[PDB]
């Protein structure tokens, strides 16, 4: 039955995937005096399959410049990361258990940024490599720190396996004891995903659409999802790493309503950093993390190597 | 069948390490480096070095990101070339992946082979040791060890690494 | 045996998803449709030719930089040996020469945007 | 001395980042030696038994080693069970 | 010895090939001088693994890190190239020959 | 370059215990106390000769005293026993910790009886 | 490269080949290279003119390249071994697999090819440091593998050095050039008598560093590297350009001078082993050597050159400059025949 | 009035609830009713095996307790 | 080394790791620690030279160890007749080697 875990794992998902679009919107709209989709059915919870339809019958757009064989593994490139990094959440009990959970999170989160890569290459048009070589800028300064406040974190925890975090967030909160590291943690995830003030690699407004130009349709549908799998799966990573709920061993239901309320809650703070904040400058941006970030990181890294030793505090391995 | 599932991972290592050795366009052939890398890191992850594998798999994708963005900055052509536009890359494509073809069955049949050294195909699962690890792996604590049992490798890595932002600036100042 | 089962069935499900995308909605291709976009008007005509970029120094700095991070990564580890003063003076240095090497790297221009 | 105290209050105004990643990240180097644990959290990593404690032939004269893991004699840790 | 080991070690050897029998792109060649790092790392890991050598199972990343120093270093060698050059194909540095 | 020494079938016979991880792990503590000598002994000398085939009979050894020592826990504290080692079983790492309350009654049953 | 900088730009090299020497651990004698080759880099840089990145980066790949292959004739080596030490390898396409590796760290066989080419571009002073700091970690190497090295294969190797050094000599003007080529025939010198015996690999290689280092130090005073600009230094310096061709008799080893005792030693212990035609090649090929050596002499102190008069200007003022030393390594490398029996001071 | 934003988030609390729910439960029915043993040690895998190997049935998640032993 | 200073100052900085029959974290044995030790305490301090002949029949049941060369030689005749009367059909396996 195993398989059945699998699609148990990803239709649910795709579902979730699909319902925080109209969700934003509504959010969006009602943090803007609008009132968001409220025709296609009730309350305009049938938008989501209405844009669904629509994109998987329009047309799928093949620009002759561009790089046929790339173009369509980056759209299978950037799905299919986002659903793999989530089996070794710790849903009550994680799907894929393994002694190196959060490297493996990193690794496939590394691997994301070559979706924008090789589609922005892909596209051959001056706003697909603008996108692109921002969209390395971007994430350049990115995955420096993403894996020091990971260690940083984790240090006290015991070791990388994902499972365990529960049982050091037994008695209280991770932010508790790092919240300068969980605000610090919270911003990068808020910039892994190029979401709210770091959304430079899109540029509505200034980059018409960056690497999304010259993609269409399915193409498109299929990026739409990438992204906002990664919020919400990324928003899960923060749940757990800083606010572990409590976990009763013959109930796994009180933890799994506790991590979604936790994950609902995290998630619509992303929208509700994207109504309110500006954008940010790519420069800025980066002179932000390695100016004021990366320093902050090695203090806090070296606080919290020294804490555990110096207090007799040391985890437990095993 | 997944009984020589590393025979496998080995090979397509291998056909993603001639790919890209055949000197595509410079980001093709880091396509062509990192699913080597990524199929890499099965092998290793396989005989059980889950750490090991895993940081060659997390930075060489930072690698390869890197030099990427080099690439499209100052290292490509108006012209990009492609595994099968050139006739030169096309011949090096060709040449590498009869290469393995021709060998891999020379040493499948034989199993014995006479190449550089003696090798016994029969297979690899063969030489896995009766052993058990306890309460700990041994791939994750002897790296562990780094930091109480290499303290001169630790001194002469860090060194390094901190010259090795000194050249990266020394021979970028442009005068 | 489950891993591979998992990455097999989501590049599965992700091929389906462009195979019914690519080739279900009754294309209609006609040149310029395909033409490259530029904002409107033409493209100049390149897209290829060397976008030089000016953050060049920042960028071989985070290859050394993951180079270490992946250095102090056993630290969980590390934290359960015998020898913690040991183990606590060679962690610190990691540390302190992550941030020498930025500080340099800070001081001397480095992080600044090339114009 | 007030020029020293003006530099520090230039830079808490100038830049309150760096000041406070020196300030914390100083005290990471010098209490870990003051700390009255750190003996203690070696003793710990000590305790934790990960391979077998194997047994050593008698051949008299070795009172401090038990003949059972329920004697008296022999190392003791009830410092970490209150601890 | 296993096919594993030899097909790693053959690996390493058309790395090689690729190496030094060179083409009209630097890049393409440095991208040949850190692949054929993966063969040694992949090759090292393997036995030391397999022979439980604890102390050595930190020297593939000793190993990994010194990697890709020389790619750092390379890729600075490249930009300089590209700076008084504006290209990257090896021929027009040839100031040299006298 | 010579032969290899082997104790025939009939030498490596004994019957094991049965029990299955769980019940093990919960009656390791007062196994441990209790059947003590014959572990002693036989790891003694597995260390020493460092050959199992010198070392089959104390392996039989310790098999029977882990019977005997089995065999009166069914004997006497049997109930106790079964709710502590099927309360361990049902935690995905045999945990101790959700086990204080069965373990109270296990332990205070074989303070008395046994 | 910022004087503060430079010196800690100088050290690295200095350490990290002497982390060669005293390493007795494979990773460690292969860390040593790298922190010596990724220093080496930007001093021959630090003028930093477009031949200079030219000069630089053929070093790269060719030493980078040939520090990959070191690292699998260590695996290889572990892999049919299982030991670190530095002692003879254990199997027989490891070794051969190292000395091929190290040859190109040495610019031995048809490697030779990237000595002279990177000394052009890189500076007289890099060139003092490349001909002679970056020959003493391969060779401390080659020392204590010299027990399991094929002796057909590093004598093959080393006749060759001798071959085309001396012989690519006879086409030279720029002076860095025929150094090169006079050094590579020199590297061939050394690694011939390196099985045999090692003390005497170390008595030339001594010889061959004070001489080079004498070399460029009169060099740089004449501040010329074409034949044509030293040619004029007889008017300025009749001094610098008189020693030069002392210790231009020395480079061809001809008595009573220093440079015969490397040459002679290695002659006599290679006909103690029976080897006695290769010996007499290398002695009629050293010829070559001795030839560009007298003509580089001609055109600098027996015969005067066509000078200007602008060069008048030059009698007012000297050298501000010193760099400490030349005085010592004159006397050194010339007059120190009488004193072959030290050479039992290395053993 | 806001109450409309619950119902897009009401089914998305039930849509990320359903995987959580799905592995603690197939875990549950294929693991004999216990929760799935984790590994993440050889002395966990080894300790597994035995399991298995005195099943007699070949299924780790099959516990005899003393009724096995005499 | 070429100029010993480990020995000569007294501080090691890599012989800790130079063999793996040397003390390891937690007392990990390596694979051919017997085979290791053997040969380390038969050629020590009696000559490099003076090894590869009298401490020989020890050495190479230690590289058989590390590579089970000869050893996997043994298998693969093993399954290779197996094969060679499997289809010729003269035997078949006992019920220890099914279930
Ligand atoms: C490494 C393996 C590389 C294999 C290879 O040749 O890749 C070519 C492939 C296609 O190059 P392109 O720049 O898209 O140009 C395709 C046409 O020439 C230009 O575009 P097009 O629209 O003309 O493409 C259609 C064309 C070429 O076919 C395709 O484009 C189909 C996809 C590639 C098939 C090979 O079809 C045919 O020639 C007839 C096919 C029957 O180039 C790549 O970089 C893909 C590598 C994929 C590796 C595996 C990744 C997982
Ligand atoms: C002896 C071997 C070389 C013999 C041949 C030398 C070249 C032919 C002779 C002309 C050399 C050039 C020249 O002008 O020489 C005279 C010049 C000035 O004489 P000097 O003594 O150095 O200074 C004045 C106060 N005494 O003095 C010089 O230029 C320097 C003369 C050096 C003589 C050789 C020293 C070898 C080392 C002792």
């Amino acid at each position: 039955m195993f398989m059945i875990n699998i699609l148990s794992l990803i239709i649910p998902i795709l579902l979730a995937v699909a319902f925080l679009t109209l969700v934003e919107r509504k959010v969006l709209g009602y943090m803007q005096l609008r009132k968001g989709p409220n025709v296609v059915g009730p309350y305009g919870l049938l938008q989501p399959i209405a844009d669904a339809l629509k994109l998987v019958t329009k047309e799928p757009l093949r620009p002759g410049t561009s790089s046929i064989s790339m173009f369509i593994i980056a759209p299978i490139l950037g799905l299919s990361l986002a659903l793999t990094m989530w089996v070794p959440l710790p849903m009550p009990y994680p799907l894929i258990n393994m002694n190196l959970g959060v490297l493996f999170m990193l690794a496939m989160s590394s691997l994301a940024v070559y979706s924008i890569l090789w589609s922005g290459w892909a596209s051959n048009s001056k706003y697909a490599l603008i996108g692109a070589l921002r969209a390395v800028a971007q994430t350049i300064s990115y995955e420096v720190t993403l894996a020091i406040i990971l260690l940083s974190v984790l240090l006290m925890n015991g070791s990388y396996t994902l499972s365990t975090l529960i049982t050091t967030q037994e008695h209280i909160w991770m932010i508790f004891t790092s919240w300068p590291l969980a605000m610090m943690w919270f911003i990068s995830t808020l910039a892994e995903t190029n979401r709210a003030p770091f959304d430079l690699t899109e540029g509505e407004s200034e980059l018409v659409s960056g690497f999304n130009v010259e993609y269409a349709a399915g193409p498109f549908a299929m990026f739409f999802m990438a992204e906002y799998a990664n919020i919400i799966m990324m928003n899960a990573f923060t749940a757990i790493l800083f606010l572990g709920a409590s976990h009763d061993p013959h109930t796994p239901e009180l933890y799994t309503i506790n991590f979604v309320l936790k994950t609902l809650a995290l998630t619509i703070t992303f929208l509700w950093i994207r109504a309110s904040y500006p954008r940010f400058r790519y420069d800025q941006l980066m002179h932000l993390l390695w100016k004021s970030f990366l320093p902050l990181t090695l203090a806090l890294c070296m606080w919290h190597i020294s804490l555990p030793i110096m207090t007799a505090s040391i985890p437990p391995q095993s | 069948m997944t009984m020589y599932i590393a025979f496998i991972l080995s090979t397509i290592f291998v056909i993603g390490f001639v790919g890209f050795s055949s000197k595509p366009s410079p980001i093709y052939g880091g396509l062509g480096l990192i699913v080597s890398g990524g199929v890499g890191c099965g092998i290793v992850l396989n005989f059980g070095g889950s750490f090991l594998g895993l940081m060659v798999f997390l930075i060489y994708l930072g690698g390869m990101l890197v030099v990427f963005g080099y690439t499209t900055a100052m290292a490509t052509e108006m012209y990009p070339e492609v595994w099968v536009s050139n006739k030169t890359v096309f011949g090096a494509f060709v040449s590498g992946l009869m290469m393995e073809f021709c060998m891999v069955y020379y040493a499948l049949k034989e199993e014995e082979v006479e190449i550089i050294f003696k090798f016994n195909g029969l297979g690899d699962w063969v030489i896995y040791d009766t052993g058990d690890s306890g309460f700990f792996s041994e791939e994750a604590m002897g790296i562990a060890a780094l930091y109480s049992y290499g303290t001169w490798l630790v001194i002469v890595t860090g060194w390094s690494l901190l010259i090795g932002v000194v050249v990266i600036m020394e021979i970028t100042r442009g005068n | 045996m489950n891993i591979m089962l998992t990455l097999l069935t989501n590049v599965t499900l992700a091929s389906l998803l462009v195979l019914i995308a690519f080739w279900l909605p009754q294309l209609n291709a006609y040149s310029e449709k395909t033409s490259p976009y530029e904002c409107g008007f033409d493209p100049m005509g390149s897209a290829r030719l060397p976008f030089s970029m000016k953050f060049f120094l920042v960028a071989i700095t985070f290859l050394l930089f993951d180079l270490e991070i992946a250095l102090l990564l056993p630290l969980p580890w590390a934290s359960q040996t015998n020898n913690l003063k040991t183990m606590l003076t060679m962690a610190l240095f990691l540390l302190i020469l992550l941030a020498a090497s930025l500080a340099y790297e800070w001081t001397q221009k480095g992080l600044e945007w090339a114009e | 001395a007030g020029r020293i105290a003006s530099f520090l209050k230039n830079a808490w105004a100038k830049e309150p980042v760096l000041v406070a990643s020196f300030a914390i990240g100083g005290l990471a180097i010098i209490l870990p030696s003051l700390s009255p644990y750190t003996n203690y959290a070696i003793r710990i990593n000590r305790a934790t038994p990960y391979n077998y404690p194997v047994p050593l032939r008698d051949d008299g004269n070795m009172p401090d080693v038990p003949s059972h893991p329920q004697d008296p004699q022999g190392p003791s840790l009830e410092w970490l069970k209150n601890l | 010895m296993p096919l594993v080991y030899m097909n790693i070690i053959m690996a390493f050897a058309i790395a090689l090939a690729g190496l030094l029998m060179y083409r009209s792109h630097l890049m393409s060649s440095l991208l040949c001088l850190e692949g054929m790092m993966l063969s040694l790392f992949i090759m090292s890991t393997l036995i030391i693994l397999n022979t439980h050598f604890t102390l050595a199972n930190m020297m593939p990343i000793i190993l990994l890190v010194f990697a890709a120093c020389e790619a750092a270093l390379g890729l600075s060698l490249l930009v300089m190239v590209s700076n008084t050059y504006g290209t990257d194909y090896v021929q027009n540095l040839n100031l040299l020959q006298c | 370059p010579g032969i290899v020494e082997l104790p025939t079938l009939e030498d490596l016979k004994v019957q094991e215990v049965k029990v299955s991880s769980s019940v093990l792990k919960a009656a390791a503590h007062h196994y441990g106390a209790q059947c003590d000598k014959p572990n002693k002994e036989f790891m003694l000398c597995r260390w020493e000769e460092k050959d199992p085939r010198r070392c089959l009979e104390e392996g039989k050894l310790v098999n029977q005293c882990a019977l005997d020592f089995f065999r009166q826990i069914k004997r006497h504290c049997a109930e106790p026993f079964t709710e502590y080692w099927t309360c361990i079983d049902y935690s995905g790492l045999q945990l101790f910790r959700h086990c204080r309350k069965q373990q109270a009654k296990f332990d205070e049953c074989v303070l008395d009886k046994l | 490269m910022n004087p503060i900088i430079y010196t800690t730009l100088i050290m690295t090299v200095m350490s990290g080949t002497m982390l060669v020497m005293i390493s007795s651990h494979w990773l460690l004698i292969w860390i040593g290279f790298e922190m010596n080759l990724l220093a080496m880099i930007p001093v021959l840089m630090k003028n930093f003119n477009p031949r200079a990145t030219e000069a630089a980066t053929k070093y790269f790949l060719t030493q980078a390249t040939a520090s990959m292959m070191l690292m699998m004739a260590i695996i290889i080596n572990l892999l049919y071994s299982g030991q670190w030490t530095i002692t003879k390898m254990f199997n027989p396409v490891a070794m051969t697999m190292m000395t091929m590796a190290l040859a190109m760290k040495l610019g031995l066989s048809p490697f030779h090819f990237w000595v002279p080419e990177v000394t052009q571009g890189i500076s007289l002073q890099a060139g003092l440091l490349l001909l002679t700091w970056q020959k003493l970690a391969p060779l401390s190497v080659l020392c204590q593998i010299s027990q399991s090295i094929n002796p057909n294969l590093m004598l093959t190797m080393a006749m060759l050095s001798i071959l085309i050094g001396g012989w690519g000599g006879l086409n030279q003007t720029q002076l860095r050039k025929i150094m090169a080529y006079s050094s590579i025939a020199h590297m061939g010198w050394m690694t011939a008598v390196l099985p045999y015996n090692t003390t005497m690999t170390i008595l030339n290689l001594l010889i061959y560093i004070t001489m080079t280092l004498a070399m460029f130090m009169l060099l740089i005073h004449s501040s010329a590297t074409t034949t044509l600009s030293l040619s004029h230094t007889w008017n300025k310096m009749p001094v610098i350009t008189s020693l030069m061709m002392v210790t231009l008799l020395s480079m061809g080893g001809l008595p009573p001078l220093s440079g015969f005792m490397p040459k002679w030693m290695i002659i006599q212990e290679m006909t103690k082993n029976e080897s006695i035609i290769m010996p007499t090649l290398m002695a009629m090929t050293a010829l070559l050597n001795l030839y560009f050596y007298m003509r580089l002499a001609y055109s600098s102190s027996l015969t005067m050159f066509p000078s200007t008069n602008n060069m008048k200007m030059k009698w007012q003022f000297e050298h501000t400059k010193q760099m400490k030393l030349l005085p010592t390594m004159i006397v050194l490398s010339t007059l120190v025949l009488p004193m072959t029996p030290a050479l039992s001071s290395l053993n | 009035m806001w109450f409309e934003i619950l119902p897009g988030i009401a089914v998305m609390a039930a849509c990320l609830f359903i995987p959580g729910m799905a592995t603690a439960h197939i875990h549950k029915f294929t693991n004999g009713g216990k929760e799935k043993r984790v590994a993440h040690f050889s002395y966990q895998w080894n300790l597994m095996e035995r399991d298995r190997c005195i099943s007699g049935v070949n299924r780790y998640h099959v516990t005899k307790g003393l009724e096995n032993i005499d | 080394p070429f100029f010993d200073v480990q020995k000569r100052l007294g501080l090691d900085l890599d012989r800790w790791m130079t063999i793996q029959s040397a003390e390891q974290p937690h007392k990990i044995p390596g694979r051919c620690h017997a085979f290791e030790k053997e040969w380390i305490e038969c050629a020590h301090g009696i000559g490099g030279i003076r090894a590869e002949k009298e401490c020989k029949i020890e050495f190479d049941d230690f590289v058989e160890c590390l590579l089970r060369q000869k050893t996997m030689k043994r298998l693969s005749a093993i399954k290779r007749q197996r094969d060679k009367l499997i289809k010729e059909g003269k035997y078949t396996p006992p019920p220890h080697h099914l279930g």
